[PDB]
């Protein structure tokens, strides 16, 4: 009846050196118990964080549990490594349920050293489609779905990183004008169709652009290298991260390199030879790349 | 198996006094930006550049 985080993440970690696949299988009221104190940390939590370095940034693990494991086994497992993830931890991949509550047990044990931002699909009208409910359904319930949505309605939507890095999931929306707005969002909320968050969430850079334009997507905008240029002189800053796309090397350089999109999910899908990436800010704001192998 | 976790110190600066320090973000010399990792390579990684990278990865 006393939850143990520490022998759960004991648990999740027994599969290292397993071949892909092998399932960890957590007790319900465990992983209840995961979306109930990560969600109250996260509540408890500003929506906009601010966050020192060193920290290591990630972007789209897609349900990829083993990528996640490479990625720790070479950037260091909490708390050797601080983290700061981007979003987008489950759908399409085969297992989003480790996936998600790898990450929410390390929130509980190190909560201000391990951070997770809100992507696209930590949203139930999107991941009821795209995988996580059925993994869901399949080895839970409906109702365990329902409980990682009141979970994900609680997640943070940005960070800024010593005043200089700012990072989100998705991009800019041509409708943030001041930190504050971001801020004043309230919690729990849903991702609505169109504004403020819907565009943190989903946009996306487009080199050839001007200004803002359609999305492909059918949700928000694209937006060119001079709206990143303005957006960082005016708001003093030097650098966004986001992810949301996937990039051959895993990351990939924008507007100079006023941008950058992390993407850390190997081989995603199987249908891409893409590597993952992980960017490293040490503690005298020195910025390098670890690169993963699709293995 | 076993981490050091008895001394991990918060970076959650909302509410904390602004740091004293300022300092401008800067990216390593291409030549060290980068460390690629894999079953193909050394447990360490190989420091790479840019361009290193590519080949590297679709040779
Ligand atoms: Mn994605
Ligand atoms: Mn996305």
């Amino acid at each position: 009846q006393p939850v143990d985080v520490d022998n759960i993440i004991d648990r999740l970690l027994e599969v290292r050196g397993s071949k892909p696949g092998q399932q960890v299988d957590l007790e319900e009221n465990e992983i209840r118990y995961l979306c109930s104190k990560a969600r109250s940390i996260f509540i408890k939590q500003p929506i906009l964080l601010e966050l020192e370095a060193p920290i290591k940034i990630c972007g789209d693990i897609h349900g990829q549990y083993y990528d996640l494991l490479r990625l720790f086994e070479y950037g260091g497992f909490p708390p050797e490594s601080n983290y700061l993830f981007l979003g987008d931890y489950v759908d399409r991949g085969k297992q989003s349920l480790e996936t998600i509550c790898l990450l929410l047990a390390y929130k509980i044990k190190y909560p201000e050293n391990f951070f997770i931002l809100r992507g696209n699909h930590e949203c139930a009208s999107i991941n009821r489609i795209y995988g996580f409910y059925d993994e869901c359904k399949r080895r839970y319930n409906i109702k365990l779905w329902k409980t990682f949505t009141d979970c994900f309605n609680c997640l943070p939507i940005a960070a800024i990183i010593d005043e200089k890095i700012f990072c989100m999931h998705g991009g800019l929306s041509p409708d943030l004008n001041s930190m504050e707005q971001i801020r004043r969002v309230m919690r729990p909320t849903d991702i609505p169709d169109v504004g403020l968050l819907c565009d943190l969430l989903w946009s996306d850079p487009d080199k050839d652009i001007v200004g803002w334009s359609e999305n492909d997507r059918g949700v928000s905008f694209t937006f060119g290298p001079d709206v990143v240029n303005r957006f960082l002189q005016k708001q003093d800053m030097e650098l966004i991260c986001r992810a949301h796309q996937v990039v051959e090397d895993g990351y990939e350089f924008f507007s100079k390199r006023q941008l950058v999109t992390l993407f850390s999910a190997p081989n995603y899908c199987g249908e891409f030879d893409n590597a993952g990436a992980m960017m490293s800010v040490d503690e005298s704001l020195l910025c390098s790349f670890q690169i993963l192998k699709p293995a | 198996i076993s981490v050091q976790d008895s001394n991990v110190q918060s970076i959650l600066r909302n509410g904390k006094p602004k740091k004293a320090r300022i300092s401008s973000i800067k990216f390593l010399d291409d030549s060290q930006l980068i460390k690629v990792y894999g079953d193909d390579l050394p447990n360490q990684g190989l420091q790479v550049s840019p361009t290193q990278l590519k080949k590297i990865l679709k040779p």
